[PDB]
């Protein structure tokens, strides 16, 4: 049934006046299959969008919402996008040069080469990394922190009832928010933010945000225990558990 | 158009959405007809706030680095570049823009050296290539011929 | 103990060494969350030299109090004494950011100011 709804959108799409409808249920489709997880799901629905639908369509506070669920979605989606190349990449990294214990002289030299050009690697291999830590967090804060009332929270209080859509709307937050955290947090550990990692449980309790209303009691402590592991690695440093200097 | 029939604009969304998200959601597309009325202080902050609430969209991130390349600020369009291309990789023409922007301000950092790299294989052996290589080393004459 | 701090197994005379102000670790690898927060929330007030540190342990604190079992009364005290705290604090936390290079401030690195 997946092509079914993923069909119906061209459908919508075709006639530009129709293109309020369009992506409000562009959106409904793409509510059901992030609940789902199905990422590419969702973005072949999401390209199926012209770039310049949101544009022309200039409000109902129907089409205020939609579009804000629209770009919410595609934060969403871009924190997915980035995470999976630097997931990627973190699984590639250049291997040491293999030992040939009693070498012979030629492969003396072969080898001091081998273990000269590895410790070149293994330098980009941070380079290349850093650029997609630097950019795959922002994308992870955008979603975190999103601008003007939350992630999937319409600002837009004069609609008439959606329960569907509106309890789909808490749903989404409570499956993704916690585990868009978790994420970030093996983002940030894996590349030794260790003092940034702690620096979740400020953004997570925030009364800005209140974000911790979207995680289970269970959840919490899962990250109070992630950021106990982070903790660690700052004192193996000599610093505190937060990561400031110990006078 | 004029400057009229693109600020009266503004009370027709007004009166049609007027809750703070929907407001700044349509920036960009406020800011889409400042950009062709010519106003490009006001068009910056137009797409800018649209970039508050919309802030992982890669077009409206390049088209605040192309209106800060009209600019001439080269800090700031640059890293609008960036954040489009970080979104949307398949965006290779703006990967070339960052190393032929980087290459022209200052290659004293190594930054400008590997967008150069990477844009050489997006474009392999591209005339603006080469000519980026000989930008690079600007900044000797037996080093050029070689 | 003092002679450890001086300076695996070593991470079970870290369970007995956490005893103090590294407390509320080992309070949270104990399943001791009300306890972790009583803690988290004392090394809050006494801190003067940290901002940034100050503002986290509340943080802690209240993420610890939110997910331990306080009935829905204490729980309610909890983060009420708490929002309080926030609320002081929120001052410092607005300050501009004309006046905080103009005064050369150290974004972070400041310590906790008083009224």
């Amino acid at each position: 049934e997946d092509r079914l709804k993923i069909d119906v959108i061209d459908w919508l799409v075709f006639d530009p006046a129709q293109r309020a409808e369009a992506l409000k249920q562009g959106n409904a489709i793409m509510r059901k299959f992030l609940a789902s997880k199905k990422h590419e799901a969702a973005k072949e629905v999401f390209v199926k969008i012209p770039q310049d639908s949101i544009a022309e369509i200039y409000l109902p506070a129907e089409d205020d919402n939609a579009i804000r669920e629209h770009l919410c979605i595609r934060a969403y989606l871009e924190a997915h996008e980035t995470f999976n190349e630097w997931f990627k990449h973190m699984n590639s990294v250049p291997q040491k040069p293999a030992l040939i214990p009693q070498p012979t002289f030629t492969e003396k030299v072969a080898h001091e080469h081998k273990e000269k050009k590895y410790e070149m690697d293994f330098g980009i291999w941070k380079g290349h990394l850093d650029a997609l830590t630097a950019d795959v967090k922002e994308k992870m804060y955008n979603v975190l922190l999103f601008v003007d009332g939350g992630w999937m929270v319409d600002v837009r209080e004069d609609a008439k009832e959606d329960h569907e859509r509106t309890h789909q709307m808490v749903l989404l937050r409570k499956l993704c928010l916690p585990m868009l955290c978790f994420l970030l947090h093996t983002i940030l550990h894996s590349t030794g933010q260790y003092q940034e990692c702690l620096q979740l449980a400020d953004m997570v309790s925030s009364e800005r945000h209140k974000l911790y209303l979207v995680f289970s009691k269970e959840e919490l402590r899962k990250l109070l225990q992630k950021l106990r592991e982070s903790s660690l690695m700052l004192l193996d440093q000599g610093l505190d558990p937060l990561g400031y200097e110990i006078q | 158009r004029s400057k009229a029939d693109v600020e009266r604009y503004i009370a027709s969304v007004q009166g049609s959405t007027p809750s703070p998200r929907q407001k700044s959601m349509k920036g960009f597309y406020f800011a889409k007809l400042y950009y062709e009325a010519k106003e490009y202080d006001l068009a910056k902050k137009y797409i800018c706030t649209y970039i508050n609430v919309q802030e992982r969209d890669p077009k409206a991130h390049r088209f605040l680095g192309l209106l800060y390349e009209l600019e001439e600020n080269t800090d700031k369009a640059v890293e609008c570049y960036r954040r489009s291309v970080e979104l949307n990789p398949t965006q290779k023409d703006l990967v070339l823009k960052i190393a032929e922007l980087l290459c022209k301000n200052d290659v004293t950092d190594g930054r400008a050296k590997y967008w150069l790299e990477r844009a050489a294989k997006l474009f392999p052996g591209s005339p603006a290539i080469y000519k980026l290589k000989e930008q690079l080393l600007d900044c000797g004459w037996n080093k050029l011929f070689d | 103990l003092f002679r450890w701090y001086l300076e695996q197994h070593g991470q079970l005379a870290n369970f007995l060494q956490a005893h103090e102000h590294l407390s509320w670790l080992h309070e949270i690898n104990s399943q001791e969350l009300e306890k972790a927060h009583a803690t988290l929330l004392g090394l809050a007030n006494m801190e003067t030299r940290y901002f940034a540190k100050k503002k986290t342990l509340l943080g802690l604190s209240k993420l610890a109090a939110l997910a331990s079992d306080f009935s829905e009364d204490m729980l309610q005290e909890k983060i009420e004494e708490m929002a309080e705290q926030e609320r002081f604090l929120l001052h410092q936390e607005t300050l501009p950011e004309q006046l905080l290079a103009e005064k050369q401030l150290n974004l972070s690195a400041m310590p906790v100011l008083t009224a």
